[PDB]
Formats: structure tokens, C-alpha cells, sequence
RNA sequence: GAAAUUGUUGAAAGGGAAGGGCAUUUGAUCAGACAUGGUGUUUUGUGCCCUCUGCUCCUUGUGGGUAGGGGACGCAU
RNA sequence: CGUGGAGGUCAGUGACGAAGCCUAGACCGUAAGGUCGGGUCGAACGGCCUCUAGUGCAGAUCUUGGUGGUAGUAGC
């Protein structure tokens, strides 16, 4: 953290056809020093998680492919590990992550995103929180002489949704969201 | 006498029989080799039969005869295999003596598989800790999409935007 | 392995004058007004269905990866396919839950049964 | 994009079917207040309003010069109701806090009714066109 | 009441002040009085263990490998109650190491590296100051706290390592003055060591051996999580063996009830749970809220059937099962959203909760209600319940 | 919540026709393995293997089931 | 081969979604037909062996309902 640059690992499912390939290559502008080995077989994590410590990996990223559409987002940091799942150098917003719950995911896109943060940012990279749902992306950010700044919506689209926070790699979870736990309405969350 | 269960059995049904698709049927009892009801592998008309079947431990031979034909509760005899496919081939073709080719032949066969299966079953045990399989109900689909929709109609995404953008200048 | 696998005939047969009109349907089925031009077998109309393409028994029923279909709900009835995994292969009728396909899944890549339409309900 | 959007509905009207379809599919992609001035214009019997469909006993008529047809027409029951669909939706739309500079008619539907009249279901999305859609 | 739990963010120790029937979740339901953290040094000094013997005296294990000791005292506040202050008295500092261990992280299936820790703290005997201070590492620090005042450090000792658990068995007297403990972990069976007061001198006078291989033909894992002793086996005492019965939790569910007179296999090796369902701690309760145990927990009677325990998972539940392993049933269940840390059944009558959900919250045993849930904003890995006050 | 039938958006052809048959073309479009082993050869633990010591049910036979102390054929490495 | 009900039988399947309907998805049948994949939906339903019928549609200036062209026409 504001110390050494993220130094990220990305990855991708077994086989992962096309479609996870494809959005490997749109996250590779978001983040950077972005390496994926763009190939995997089969390994037990244990491995990976060492053979990433030792070539200095703060965190690595899993894509996870239905063969058809990129589904859930494993982020691992030694420490935590998330996994997510989503639904289709720049500047950084987040909003209504204001929770325990919520700045813990703070914490993370913020680590994650900024690349040990930049700055100049004409185009910006948005992260909304509205109930449950994280949502981020990407505008340009043009001022209207008056007061309102006119954007450009350039891409991508998506929003994410927590799903696991779990506190080592693999070890205990601390979070989740059951399919009853919306039984109730209003909750809201991070 | 047993010809006349087996025709029985090709006319009528049995409890058990399947008729897949093309023009043959199985038999699922539990104690048969080759698992396909006819003449010479239907358990119920046979009177004198040998298959081999895992117990959740190793294999056991099931033997039969025409004596205990009328006593059920203990009609199958039973016997261990080894653990040596040789040794244990030799086991078969050791109690099977006369009995004709057929059951020597198969029940051969059916200990080939299933060992086999439990040697697959032993890899597949150590393999593939991740991305389990799962299920989402179909009211769980409609909610989902739903609220998000509200999710994102209720932000109206820009106005934080250009407010944060305010707040930084 | 097998034959190589042929058809004979491979476009599905559609009944006269199906789609110039809705209040007639597309299963096959014959005319037998004495005039017709299908029935006579007039060159450039569509074409009967005829014993003759009838398919090869060697391969006949066979599914085009080689395999058979066999259709299966519970597990128990998939171990009827211990014997053949090189003829058969067994896929799950439509109306079994997504509770019991992965059971019925797991326990058929043990076998080594090839199961046609897995991906049936199921995501990661 | 319906963030930025504002929807105005109508239904169960008692109009032709025909003529409001037409009188509908005129403006659509046209600005929110030219738009306006332009039904104004054309209910007050000054440039009429083409009809594409259905032209059997509609008189030759000069006008038409804009579109590339001879034949339009001066109804007066249509404009009205389509008036007024403009009208809320430019409610809708300001209580959006939409842009009425930007806000133009993205969509125009009309489509039959029960039962003898010709009822009809009306729908419009007007949208602010925003510069820049997409990059990429 | 009044408890203590271990705050793992700052590493500090807050006291809770409050009623039987208190829940934040509201602003209905009636409010704790008082939370504080008290002593916090640091992520990684971050209380592993804590034990009073008696009010005023509790005695720190604290991650950074260093006991501490705690005098305690009640003062005027800021209705009426009371709180106290929490200041160190003694300490004896760098008990761990972390290398040993390290060598063997690449063995364990858990994670990246293996820090050395506390995993016992406690009396003995049940009238002494003496103290078996377990690591994971296999370090045995036994530390009697002199009546100077002062801990002082009786002996460092050896262990087959890791060490994930360590009992002691006190069922029978204080004089007999020969200790067994029962210890395992990783791949490790469980072990009976003996110690004599000389303290110096440990001898493993008996070993498990695991059960047969499985349906497989493979071989079921060996990681004994916890034990909990019985009396020894009523009946004809028997040739050469030892006498005892105890029963372990395994991580792969197995509930595993062990009787020496028996011999060295488990005579019951029985799955609670569905393909291999990782467990932790455990727990001994009786139906009643009645008290059955000794105050370092260990069961007293003679027979299985009548043992009922808590034990949880990773990720929310907590069970109650019998001797058999039919589950009595969850609890908290439509309540913890996390994995729970800590479990300690309290007078019989009473269960203690925590863990990383940072709610803490107290249960009671035969009504299976929710007393008390109070939000600490941290993980907490520990609760101790202090002194049950009135409230003025 | 079907068809007929209609509206909108997009595709595509059309200016003299639509529809069908045999065959490819072009565009779009979709599917496309939890295949990831096998045969050995060696190192090494464990146990259903070895050697002691039992116990049990009955179809009493070229049979099952099961326990304890130890030691080095299946399994793991 | 298929439809409605019955007597067996699958210790069949099913709120983790039975039927039904859509389908520019796949396979099987020579064909009648069948079987799976998505999608919408909400509570029953299917395969084998046999019984029994109010059992199979393009037509009948067919019956009943819904729609159109005729056409915003002749017209008021």
C-alpha cells in the first residue's frame, strides 16, 4: 500500500474459452502491471499462491467463464479473498459503501483500480454502491463552462455483486449472501 | 419350471426393465451381469447365476443355485475377491468351475470394471477443488434481475459523478 | 470405433403446401386426393417418405458423437449403463430438478458414462 | 438509455387507429420543442402532415414539397392527444431533472385498442441525445 | 453482566456491560451499559488466550509470544454500575518460533505460512499458580506465577509439532501430582503425554492409531481438532493398559470417542456431517443447563450416551449432537451471518459467541434463545465471563 | 397467455412478383471435453498385507463379519 | 404412432419448479412421432405391461368465437 506498486497476477478459469479472453483484455487498461499466464492446468492453489509470493504477486485475480459469459470475480490478497459476480491514468469515484462491510470493498478497489493511485484523470473509472449492488464504469469527463460537467460514456459496462468476503486465501467465511438472507427487503448493506 | 418365468417375464413385465430408445431393454436389478434382460443375463430366470457386486468394500462374488431357490432371505451365496486382478481373476475362474462359459467370461469382465470405477473414483477424489456446481431457482433469476434494475434506475449515476466532481473542485 | 455414419437423407420432411398455410400443420402426412401432383410424383415436388431411406442397422440410432442414447432420472438407474460405457450414453429427462443432476453427474463421470446434455441447469 | 429518459404513456384513447399511427411516426427522432412548434403548425392548418399508408380519397396537396409526397392532411382530433402526450411527458421529463435541450423523441408507438371505434394505445420515450455515446 | 472479549482489530480487551435480553439490532430492545478496550498493542499482539482464576487475576497470552499478567479493579463510572482497569502486572516475552513451523507450511493444506500462537492456556492445578502454556509450534512454556508477585518461567519443554490442541485431564483429584495431557494436530494422532512436577520430564505414554482405511480402500486423514476426557471405564481394569476415555473432533467431521481399555483404534469413528464438513472447537453442554464438567471443561461421567456438544464450522453454524452424532440441532441459526470463533458453554446454563460477524452474543442452552448480542465493530476470537453483577 | 392481425426497432430484397425442390456461396448466428491420462521402474508410509492372540451369524462351505498387540499384497507419495 | 380415463409397475419425476406455451438451438426416428437445451409459468405429471373409448382434421355456401383486405371507403 503507497509503498511498492501493485504487482497483480491475472488468471482466468481451466479451459476458458473466448469470452474470458476477451474481457482479460478490457481489464488489462484498467489495472497494470497486468501478467496473466493466459494458460492454466491443472495445480492445486497451494501452488500458486506460493509460486505467486515468491515472484512478488501482492494479489491475484480469478476469472471465472460459463463458456459463454465471464461470471464472478475472485480477488485474493495474503488476506482476504472475494468473490463476486457480475452482469454487463483514468480518475477513481466510489459512493454508499459506507458500512464495515462496505469499506472493506473500498479498501479493495481502492488498492486495486488506481495503480498506487495517479492523477490527470479526464476520463473517470465510477464505482456506485446502490443496494447490494456494486456497480463501476468507465466515463470522460468533459467541463460544461457552467457549472455541470458533460461526460462521454466510453465503456465498459457492468455491475458486480458481492457474494463471498472470506478471510484467508480459502479459510473461513466471513460473509455471504444466502439466497434467503433477501427474504427480507430492505437491508442494504455496505 | 424356468423357462416358463423367463416367458413369463417376456411377456408380461418385470418390476424392473427399461426399453431404451432403440429396440433393447435393460434390467436394473441389483444382481446381474451385463445388466441387459435376456435369456441368459436375467437374474430371475436363471435358477443357477453368478455376478460379482461391490459391497462398499472389495467385490464380492454373488453365487446361486436351484437349492436355495425357495429359501430367499438366503438364497446368494457370497465370496470376497483380492485385491490381485490376477490373483483375483484366478479366484473366479476358481469357484466358477463348470459353470458354463458365459458366467466365467462376464462376471471376468464385471470385476475388470468396476475396479476400474473405483480407481477413477480414487482420482477424481483428489482432484478439482474448485468451482462447484450449482443451482439458482428460477424465482431466484426473476429477483435478481429485478432489483438490480431498480438498483441502477434508483442511481442516477451522474449526478453523484458530477456532485464528487463539484466536491473536488 | 464404428461405421462411418450416414443418413440417407438428411432434410426433415414437410407436409404439402405446409407453409402457404397455417391451418395446415408441418407433420408429414400423406395425400390421397387421386389427382395431386404429390401423390403422382410429378418431377420437382417435394418428396415422399419411402422405406428406402431407411437407415443402417449397423448404425442406426446412433447419436452422431457414436454413442447411443439412453435416458436416464436417478441414479440408480444410470448403473444399468456400469456395462456399457462404449455403446450408450444416457442423458437426464427434462423434468429432474437441479438438486439431483449434479448428483446424477458426479457419480456418471465416476462410471466414465458420457452424458449428452450435462449444462442442463447447472452454473458454476 | 433509460437514466437518461422520461417516459409518457396513454391508452384506451378514442381516436383512429390510422391516423394517430401516422400523425405519431411523423415526429419520431425529431427534437422535444420543435417538435411541439411543429404540431402547433400543423393543426392550425398551415403545413399539414404526411400520410405514407393510407392515401385513397387524400387531395393533392402542396405542402407535402418537405417529405417527398403530395398527399397529407389537417386532423384535428390526433394532434391533440399527441399534444398532450408531449405535454406530460415534458412533466416527466423536468421532474426527471432531465435536459430539455438535449430531449428529443427516442421512441413513438401506437398500436389497437378493444372494440365500432378504433381506440389505441399510444407510447413515447422521449431521451436527451447525448454527445459523445461511445468511445471504443 | 459483566464479560470480557478479545478484540483482534486493536488488539485490546473490551468489557461489556449490560441485562439479560440486550440487542442492538434495535433501537427497541434495551442497551448495553459500557463496552471499552483496554491494553491495545497491536494486530500482532492481539490476545490469543486469556484466564482468570480469580476476579481480579487474569493472565494474558498475547500473539506477539509474550504472557502478560492482570490486576483488576472496580471504580466509580462517568441507574449506577461499575467498571474496572486493566494494567499489566507481569510478563515473560518471546515464547514462540516461527521458523520451525515455517519449515512445515508447505506440508499443511492451510494457506501460506503458519504463525505460532497460543493454543492453551490454563491452571494447573485446580490452590496452585501454575500455568501449561501451549504453542503451535510445540514450545511447552510452564510458567507457575511465584507468590513474589511475579510469573516466572518453570520449564520449556518439547512436542511432536504442531501442537493444535492440549488437555489436561483433572477428572480424578489435585494430589495424585502425575499430569496427563492429551495433545494433536496436523496429520499427528492423538497423543498422551505424562509430566511429572519435577517439570522437566515428559514421557508419551500412550498413542492413537488411526481407524482402518475407507470405503476406498484409501486412507481417512488424521487431523484431531479437540478433546475433551471421561472417567476412566468403570468394569475389570485391564492388563497393561492405561486406563481412560476421551473423545475428538477431527476437522473432517469425525466425531471420534477413544477408550484405552479398549485399545488403540477409536471404537466410534463417526461423521456428523455430509462429506467431510470442516469443524472447530467444541463444546461439552447437558441438556438441563446443568453443570457436569470440570472447570477446564473435561466431562465428568462415565459414559458416552449421556455426552451432548457444541461444535462449529468455518462459516456460521453451531451444532449440538449426542454421544451417537444425531444432531440435536442448530443454533443461532437464522441469527449468525459469520463464522463463529468462540464457543464456551458457561455454568452449563449458558453459551458464550463471537467471532468474525463481530457481533457477540450469549445463548442459553435448554431455551435456545438469543440473551444478549452486542456489537463490538471488531473480530473477536475470545469472550471470558467475568463476575454476573447486578445493575443499580 | 397460443394463432390469425396490427404497431415499433433492426435485418434483407425488391421494382415487376411471393412461396416450394436439388447445391453451394455470403452474412449473422450457435454448439464445440471439469479429456488432462495409460504401461511400466524406483523411493517410502500406512492397512483390509505378515505374524501372533480372539469373537460371531448361518445356506457348515474351495463362507462371510468383526478386535487387540506388534512388523514391514492394495493405497498414497 | 399419438389423445381421454382405468388395473399393475417404475419404493418414477416435482416448489431446487410439474404441466403448458415460444423457440433463427441439438439429437433421434424413413414417417406417424419421440427426447433433451434455453425462455415464460406455477402444481401436478410421465415410461413400460394390459383394458376401455365420446380418440387424430384443411376442407363441409360446416358451428361458435377472434380477426383482416375491402377502406378511413361509399357515406352522416
Amino acid at each position: 500500500n503507497s509503498n511498492e506498486p501493485p504487482k497483480i497476477f491475472l488468471t482466468t478459469n481451466v479451459n476458458a474459452k473466448k469470452s474470458a479472453y476477451e474481457f482479460a483484455n478490457i481489464l488489462i487498461e484498467i489495472l497494470p502491471n497486468v501478467t496473466f499466464v493466459k494458460r492454466k492446468f491443472g495445480y492445486k492453489l497451494k501452488e500458486i499462491s506460493d509460486i505467486c509470493i515468491k515472484r512478488n504477486f501482492t494479489d491475484i485475480v480469478i476469472i471465472n467463464e460459463d463458456k459463454k459469459k465471464v461470471t464472478g470475480l475472485t480477488f485474493i490478497h495474503e488476506g482476504p479473498t472475494f468473490y463476486f459476480k457480475l452482469s454487463s491514468i483514468p480518475e477513481l469515484i466510489l459512493n454508499n459503501f459506507q458500512t464495515r462491510l462496505g469499506q472493506t470493498v473500498g479498501r479493495l478497489f481502492q488498492s486495486i483500480l488506481p495503480q498506487n493511485p495517479d492523477i490527470e484523470g479526464r476520463q473517470v473509472i465510477t464505482l456506485h454502491n446502490q443496494r447490494d449492488y456494486i456497480f463501476f464504469r468507465r466515463h470522460r469527463y468533459v467541463f460544461k463552462d457552467n457549472e455541470r460537467v458533460g461526460l462521454q460514456e466510453l465503456g465498459p459496462q457492468f455491475t458486480l455483486k458481492l457474494k463471498r468476503l472470506q478471510r484467508g486465501i480459502k479459510e473461513e467465511t466471513e460473509w455471504e449472501h444466502k439466497p434467503e438472507m433477501d427474504k427480507e427487503k430492505k437491508k442494504f448493506y455496505l | 419350471s424356468d423357462e416358463i418365468v423367463w416367458q413369463v417375464i417376456n411377456q408380461s413385465f418385470c418390476s424392473h426393465r427399461i426399453k431404451a430408445p432403440n429396440g433393447q431393454n435393460f434390467c436394473r436389478n441389483e444382481y446381474n451381469v451385463t445388466g441387459l434382460c435376456t435369456r441368459q443375463s436375467c437374474p430371475l430366470a436363471n435358477s443357477k447365476y453368478a455376478t460379482v457386486k461391490c459391497d462398499n468394500g472389495k467385490l464380492y462374488l454373488y453365487m446361486k443355485t436351484p437349492e436355495r431357490a425357495h429359501t430367499p432371505a438366503k438364497l446368494w451365496e457370497r465370496i470376497k475377491l483380492s485385491k490381485n486382478y490376477t490373483k483375483a481373476l484366478q479366484q473366479i475362474d476358481e469357484h466358477l468351475l463348470h459353470w458354463s462359459k458365459f458366467f466365467r467370461h462376464k462376471c471376468k469382465q464385471r470385476f475388470t470394471k468396476l475396479t476400474q470405477v473405483m480407481i477413477t473414483e480414487r482420482r477424481l477424489a483428489l482432484r478439482e477443488e474448485e468451482r462447484h456446481y450449482v443451482g439458482v431457482a428460477p424465482k431466484v433469476k426473476r429477483r435478481e434481475q429485478n432489483r438490480e434494475r431498480k438498483a441502477l434506475v434508483a442511481a442516477k449515476i451522474e449526478k453523484a459523478i458530477e456532485k464528487e466532481l463539484m466536491d473536488r473542485l | 470405433p464404428h461405421p462411418k455414419i450416414v443418413k440417407k437423407h438428411t432434410k426433415k420432411f414437410k407436409r404439402h403446401h405446409s407453409d402457404r398455410y397455417h391451418r395446415v400443420a408441418e407433420n408429414w402426412r400423406k395425400q390421397k386426393g387421386i389427382d395431386s401432383v404429390v401423390r403422382r410424383r410429378f418431377r420437382g415436388n417435394i418428396s415422399q417418405p419411402k422405406i428406402g431411406y431407411g437407415s443402417n442397422k449397423k448404425t442406426k440410432f446412433l447419436s452422431p458423437s457414436g454413442h447411443k442414447t439412453f435416458l436416464v432420472a436417478n441414479v440408480k438407474d444410470l448403473e444399468t449403463l456400469t456395462m456399457h460405457t462404449k455403446t450408450y450414453a444416457a442423458e437426464i429427462a427434462h423434468n429432474i430438478s437441479a438438486k439431483n443432476r449434479v448428483v446424477i453427474l458426479a457419480r456418471a463421470k465416476a462410471l466414465g458414462i458420457k452424458v449428452t446434455n450435462p449444462k442442463g441447469r447447472l452454473a458454476l | 438509455n433509460p437514466a437518461k429518459s422520461a417516459s409518457a404513456r396513454g391508452s384506451y384513447l378514442r381516436v383512429s387507429f390510422k391516423n394517430t399511427r401516422e400523425t405519431a411516426q411523423a415526429i419520431n427522432g425529431w427534437e422535444l420543442t420543435k417538435a411541439q412548434k411543429y404540431l402547433e403548425q400543423v393543426l392550425d392548418h398551415q403545413r399539414a402532415i404526411p400520410f405514407r399508408r393510407f392515401n385513397s380519397s387524400i387531395g393533392r396537396t402542396a405542402q407535402g414539397k418537405e417529405f417527398g409526397v403530395t398527399k397529407a392532411r389537417w386532423p384535428a382530433k390526433s394532434v391533440k392527444f399527441v399534444q398532450g402526450l408531449l405535454q406530460n411527458a415534458a412533466a416527466n421529463a423536468e421532474a426527471k431533472g432531465l435536459d430539455a435541450t438535449k430531449l428529443y423523441v427516442s421512441h413513438i408507438q401506437v398500436n389497437q385498442a378493444p372494440k365500432e371505434s378504433s381506440p389505441s394505445h399510444i407510447e413515447l420515450v422521449v431521451t436527451e441525445k447525448e454527445e459523445a455515446v461511445a468511445k471504443a | 453482566m459483566r464479560l470480557l472479549v478479545s478484540c483482534v482489530d486493536s488488539g485490546s480487551i473490551k468489557e461489556v456491560l449490560c441485562n439479560i435480553g440486550t440487542d442492538t439490532s434495535v433501537q427497541s430492545a434495551l442497551q448495553p451499559f459500557h463496552v471499552a478496550p483496554h491494553l491495545a498493542e497491536g494486530l500482532k499482539a492481539y490476545v490469543d488466550r486469556m484466564w482468570v482464576i480469580s476476579e481480579d487475576e487474569a493472565i494474558l497470552a498475547r500473539n506477539s509470544g509474550v504472557v502478560e499478567l492482570v490486576k483488576i479493579s472496580k471504580h466509580l463510572k462517568e441507574p449506577k454500575f461499575d467498571i474496572s482497569e486493566f494494567e499489566i502486572t507481569s510478563s515473560v516475552s518471546d515464547l514462540f518460533d516461527d521458523a520451525k513451523l515455517e519449515s512445515l507450511s508447505s506440508k499443511s493444506v492451510k494457506r501460506t505460512k503458519l504463525v505460532d500462537g497460543f493454543v492453551t492456556l490454563c491452571p494447573i492445578k485446580k490452590s496452585n499458580n501454575t500455568f501449561v502454556a501451549a504453542t503451535k509450534s510445540g514450545l511447552l512454556h510452564i510458567i507457575k506465577k511465584g507468590e513474589d508477585k511475579k510469573l516466572i518461567k518453570l520449564a520449556s519443554l518439547g512436542l511432536k509439532a504442531p501442537v493444535e490442541f492440549l488437555q489436561l485431564y483433572d477428572l480424578e483429584d489435585t494430589d495424585t501430582d502425575k499430569y496427563i495431557f492429551a495433545y494433536g494436530g496436523e496429520e499427528n494422532l492423538i497423543k498422551l503425554v505424562e509430566i511429572d512436577s519435577s517439570f522437566q520430564s515428559l514421557k508419551q505414554i500412550w498413542e492413537a492409531k488411526n481407524v482402518k482405511n475407507d470405503r476406498l480402500d484409501m486412507r481417512v486423514p488424521v487431523w484431531p481438532m479437540a478433546l475433551r476426557f471421561l472417567e476412566p471405564s468403570p468394569g475389570k481394569t485391564e492388563k497393561g493398559k492405561l486406563n481412560y476415555q476421551f473423545a475428538a473432533i477431527t476437522r473432517w467431521s469425525h466425531l471420534t470417542k477413544y477408550s484405552t481399555q479398549h485399545g488403540r483404534k477409536p471404537f466410534a469413528q463417526i461423521d456428523l456431517l455430509p462429506n467431510r464438513e470442516p469443524l472447530s472447537q467444541m463444546e461439552v453442554f447437558d441438556a438441563k443447563g446443568e453443570n457436569v464438567v470440570s472447570s477446564l471443561g473435561n466431562f465428568q461421567s462415565e459414559t458416552f450416551n449421556e455426552l451432548n456438544v457444541i461444535t462449529t464450522d468455518y462459516k456460521k453454524n453451531v451444532f449440538k449432537f449426542d454421544g451417537n452424532g444425531r444432531m440435536l440441532g442448530k443454533v443461532g441459526r437464522d441469527d449468525i451471518t459469520g463464522s463463529s470463533t468462540y464457543i464456551h458453554v458457561h455454568d452449563g446454563k449458558y453459551l458464550l459467541q463471537g467471532g468474525l460477524d463481530r457481533y457477540v452474543r450469549i445463548f442459553d442452552i435448554k431455551t435456545n434463545k438469543m440473551l444478549v448480542k452486542v456489537y463490538v465493530g471488531s473480530r473477536i476470537n475470545f469472550i471470558v465471563m467475568l463476575d454476573d453483577v447486578e445493575i443499580e
